[PDB]
């Protein structure tokens, strides 16, 4: 439902939220109705018209015998002096976590996990970890190669007859090289290695129009927008601004050659198969193979 | 003042890479760089006594080889005075490692901003949606309310682009550190002046 | 061929390993070409960052135009139905209201557009940089143009970016040797020229230090420096000083 | 909560935005500390030469 999807990947995604709840609703009024106080637990609160809630606990710091608040540096209340009991108490907001889960695709089971992100759950299999706690994932003691991170040094995965498993990620195989002051080692093979990387040069030059957007093709909705004269036609200089941007970068990152060099229509390049990366006539257009596979990959 | 900044939906997720596994990787590194040099950047790793490696570095910078196995105890005396220079010099000045403090200096300020905006009248009679709740009736409490929404949602707007404009600076720095880690410790560097000062 | 031999030859191989190495480095290579092309077309899709350019101008997009259907306070959520349901002095503060909403979102919109593109024009001059050294020359920045020594590159279009294919050469199974940095002959420490010393149990030779390859000890591969009493780790051994058979 | 939903679009925008943000940083520190397929370990002799 958030992702506006039916099919989900293999990730991690976050629902709403997660909030404690008030279980009782105590106030205080003075000797002139107030009801009785209750100790640790997420309660709503009623002093003198102050309201809020909180974990009331009994405060530990000395007050003036004039002083009813307290505060800190955010200047959030969270000490409260009794007007029934004379009594100075504790603050401590409830109202903690965030919810999220993990999955492994709707496309290999219909298995998740959730994951409240700073709860020791007390709150609602169960495995506490340090980034909150994990309900529905076991734990194991080994150590495999993160595929799905949840923080504080945690990855899950699906793989076990199935389940969700969340382990302590590993860096690698740990060698130890037998380094001796008068040993070496010295390479007798080799292996070349064709690797490819991937860069984004330039993205779509959008453009808006001011007042047909913000207005329709109507008359008195300019004649309003005209109180705040100069604002969108400095946003459509922006835009074209960007627009020329792209262009440019396109350019730069593309036109270094005056020349136009053909490659003669032999190949004796001694013993190489360039075949599948030069340009090739049979195409309708002048694009090579591996042109076409990564143009059909982005859709 | 973590709970405090805490206590309004404001959290603080944690990072990935726990503290045990970054010192892993640099003790790794270390390790690799002082026992095989720099091939363990570029395939497998073979190892190769210390001395005959700052050879190959010397002979790198032109100077040929046969001054460093003449001066060995020197150089050596040299860089153990060096380290000694770092680490004294580290745990005397505060001033420092000032670009780590800024970062979380920053950071820490844009907080207590966007918490401290929590407590202004935008126009409105209060700063509590209880109190205007429990002090008028919707017909003339809604426009109180709109108020505080428009004022609370333009300050989270500004948060969020200043967040925004600042990790894109951080994402360059970790790219020029990226680089950095990339060609001066994995091997000997030659654009002057990039990994150090002087020959490298 | 030569070119590929230049090639070689700035990485500290000498040339005689590849002309005499030219079948199985072409073998080798088609062989990985062939490799990239197996792994891109296939279900393993590995395009995710020219994939996310477009999905989040979609996403933004999308917000932006649906921002159109909210009331932000007002009566409604489309212009025409104020204007033909009321009468101007009272339809100015409801259309005002719209403006304002409107307006808030294409401000915000811009600003990431604005974001967005400065952060693809640092991605754009990398990739410019990228293509004028590793492309048009060979590189020596470790791990800049590829992973392992650099030989070449061939760069190829793709939607919204661009694609590197780095040739790069890595070595192979290897072999424990006994070292020494020097080799006092008669009283005169010989260093290398260029190479490193090394030894398969009983003789010693010269090689190269990124392909084993063993030469004769010589006053050619070799220079004298100094007395042989200050170097730590030296061991005695002979010279072959080539003059001495022919002249003889 | 009700009076929000006057703007709702606006706030499924902040929250997806700083989420980039947090992922982003992860994604910086695997790309500095972590470039070395091994894990190794020096032997526990100290002869470096000096």
């Amino acid at each position: 439902c958030t992702l506006k999807s039916f099919t989900v990947e293999k990730g991690i995604y976050q629902t709403s939220n997660f909030r404690v709840q008030p279980t009782e609703s105590i106030v205080r009024f003075p000797n002139i109705k107030s009801t009785n106080l209750v100790k640790n637990k997420c309660v709503n609160f009623n002093f003198n018209g102050l309201t809020g809630t909180g974990v009331l606990t009994e405060s530990n710091k000395k007050f003036l015998p004039f002083q009813q608040f307290g505060r800190d540096i955010a200047d959030t209340t969270d000490a409260v002096r009794d007007p029934q009991t004379l009594e100075i108490l504790d603050i401590t907001p409830c109202s903690f976590g965030g919810v999220s889960v993990i999955t492994p695709g709707t496309n290999t089971s219909n298995q998740v996990a959730v994951l409240y992100q700073d709860v020791n759950c007390t709150e609602v299999n169960v495995f506490q970890t340090r980034a909150g706690c994990l309900i529905g994932a076991e734990h194991v003691n080994n150590s495999y190669e993160c595929d799905i991170p949840i923080g504080a040094g945690i990855c899950a995965s699906y793989q076990t007859s199935q389940s969700i498993i969340a382990y302590t990620m590993s860096l690698g195989a740990e060698n130890s090289v037998a380094y001796s002051n008068n040993s070496i080692a010295i390479p007798t093979n080799f292996t070349i290695s064709v690797t490819t990387e991937i860069l984004p040069v330039s993205m779509t030059k959008t453009s808006v129009d001011c007042t047909m957007y913000i207005c329709g093709d109507s008359t008195e909705c300019s004649n309003l927008l005209l109180q705040y004269g100069s604002f969108c036609t400095q946003l459509n200089r922006a835009l074209t601004g960007i627009a020329v941007e792209q262009d440019k970068n396109t350019q730069e990152v593309f036109a270094q050659v005056k020349q136009i060099y053909k490659t003669p229509p032999i190949k004796d390049f001694g013993g190489f198969n360039f075949s599948q990366i030069l340009p090739d006539p049979s195409k309708p257009s002048k694009r090579s193979f591996i042109e076409d596979l990564l143009f059909n990959k982005v859709t | 003042l973590i709970c405090a900044q805490k206590f309004n939906g404001l959290t603080v997720l944690p990072p990935l890479l726990t503290d045990e596994m970054i010192a892993q990787y640099t003790s790794a590194l270390l390790a690799g760089t002082i026992t095989s040099g720099w091939t363990f950047g570029a395939g497998a790793a073979l190892q190769i006594p210390f001395a005959m490696q700052m050879a190959y570095r010397f002979n790198g910078i032109g100077v040929t080889q046969n001054v460093l196995y003449e001066n060995q105890k020197l150089i050596a005396n040299q860089f153990n005075s060096a380290i000694g220079k770092i680490q004294d010099s580290l745990s005397s000045t505060a001033s420092a490692l000032g670009k780590l403090q800024d970062v979380v200096n920053q950071n820490a300020q844009a907080l207590n901003t966007l918490v401290k905006q929590l407590s202004s009248n935008f126009g409105a009679i209060s700063s509590v949606l209880n109190d205007i709740l429990s002090r008028l009736d919707p017909p003339e409490a809604e426009v109180q309310i709109d108020r505080l929404i428009t004022g609370r949602l333009q300050s989270l707007q500004t948060y969020v682009t200043q967040q925004l404009i600042r990790a894109a600076e951080i994402r360059a720095s970790a790219n020029l550190a990226a680089t950095k880690m990339s060609e001066c410790v994995l091997g000997q560097s030659k654009r002057v002046d990039f990994c150090g000062k002087g020959y490298h | 061929a030569m070119q590929m031999a230049y090639r070689f030859n700035g990485i500290g191989v000498t040339q005689n390993v590849l002309y005499e190495n030219q079948k199985l480095i072409a073998n080798q290579f088609n062989s990985a070409i062939g490799k990239i092309q197996d792994s891109l077309s296939s279900t393993a899709s590995a395009l995710g960052k020219l994939q996310d350019v477009v999905n989040q101008n979609a996403q933004a997009l999308n917000t932006l135009v649906k921002q159109l259907s909210s009331n932000f306070g007002a009566i409604s959520s489309v212009l025409n139905d104020i204007l033909s349901r009321l009468d101007p002095p009272e339809a100015e503060v409801q259309i005002d209201r719209l403006i304002t909403g409107r307006l808030q979102s294409l401000q915000t919109y811009v600003t990431q557009q604005l974001i967005r593109a400065a952060e693809i024009r640092a991605s754009a001059n990398l990739a410019a940089t990228k293509m004028s050294e590793c492309v048009l020359g060979q590189s020596k920045r470790v791990d800049f143009c590829g992973k392992g020594y650099h030989l070449m590159s061939f760069p190829q279009s793709a939607p919204h970016g661009v694609v590197f294919l780095h040739v790069t050469y890595v070595p192979a199974q290897e072999k424990n040797f006994t070292t020494a940095p020097a080799i006092c002959h008669d009283g005169k420490a010989h260093f290398p020229r260029e190479g490193v010393f090394v030894s398969n149990g009983t003789h010693w030779f010269v090689t190269q230090r990124n392909f084993y390859e063993p030469q004769i000890i010589t006053t050619d591969n070799t220079f004298v420096s100094g007395n042989c009493d200050v170097v730590i780790g030296i061991v005695n051994n002979t010279v072959y000083d080539p003059l001495q058979p022919e002249l003889d």
